[PDB]
């Protein structure tokens, strides 16, 4: 299916994924996109923030679903 | 009598006031939530950037302000500043834009039913209050 | 290649390092010039955090580049 990532910032994401990709895979693919490491990205979506391992099927995440992103909590 | 530091910060805001650099804020927002010196010219610091990005917000900014709500950490220290600080969040925008609608929609989408008092400011702001 | 290090806020120290260069190594010339241990140091850079170990050239790190020196000291 194909998600939506809105950053805190001011733009979106259209990333193709599956229910039985684990949102370790997402942040991955994020990280080729633009350059955030996983170690530094949140997630969050209607229901709460999405842990790493768990699959969007867990979280019942359809398509076309935004998927809130923001950076850890740093500063430059 | 009124802390020189007033003063200070005063002097920067009229310094820098008209300079989309990215340095100066490069140097402030650490300083703001650099996750370690104290939390103390870091509430200052948050406000003078509110101040001159006032109209134009950036990411960078809601970002680690908002990390801050909910990690918070800065916790280094504590005292009164929560009122400063949530005072930013709400003059962050402009004023008529959707977009802080969307913001409240995560920080309800997360507990923490701490920062709740922070969401019937905002709430009561802007859409949804007025009648 | 001559990069400068502003501090927080303390000054800009600037100095002469390669592209090959380990991040570890510039924290080590940091510890020569002021007295800052590397277990209580971090370069940050655009909001990117430097790891140990990496060169200043994986980071595209040029010539007379701005580094952000920021503390650090966590762990419970």
């Amino acid at each position: 299916m194909q998600i939506f990532v809105k950053t805190l910032t001011g733009k979106t994401i259209t990333l193709e994924v599956e229910p039985s990709d684990t949102i370790e895979n997402v942040k991955a693919k994020i990280q080729d996109k633009e350059g955030i490491p996983p170690d530094q990205q949140r997630l969050i979506f209607a229901g709460k923030q999405l842990e790493d391992g768990r699959t969007l099927s867990d979280y019942n995440i359809q398509k076309e679903s935004t998927l809130h992103l923001v950076l850890r909590l740093r500063g430059g | 009598d009124t802390k020189i530091s007033s003063a200070a910060i005063l002097g920067l805001g009229i310094a820098f006031a008209g300079s989309k650099n990215d340095e100066v804020l490069g140097l402030l927002l650490p300083i703001a939530a650099s996750t370690d010196l104290p939390i103390e010219t870091a509430a200052m610091a948050s406000l003078a950037l509110a101040h001159v990005f006032v109209g134009t917000c950036n990411g960078d900014i809601t970002t680690s302000i908002m990390d801050n709500f909910l990690e918070r950490t800065a916790i280094e220290l504590k005292t009164d500043w929560v009122r400063f600080l949530a005072l930013a969040l709400g003059i962050l925008y402009m004023g008529q834009g959707e977009q802080v609608d969307d913001v409240l929609e995560t920080i309800s989408a997360i507990e923490h039913p701490m920062t709740s008092a922070i969401e019937v400011l905002v709430g009561s702001c802007a859409y949804t209050g007025t009648g």
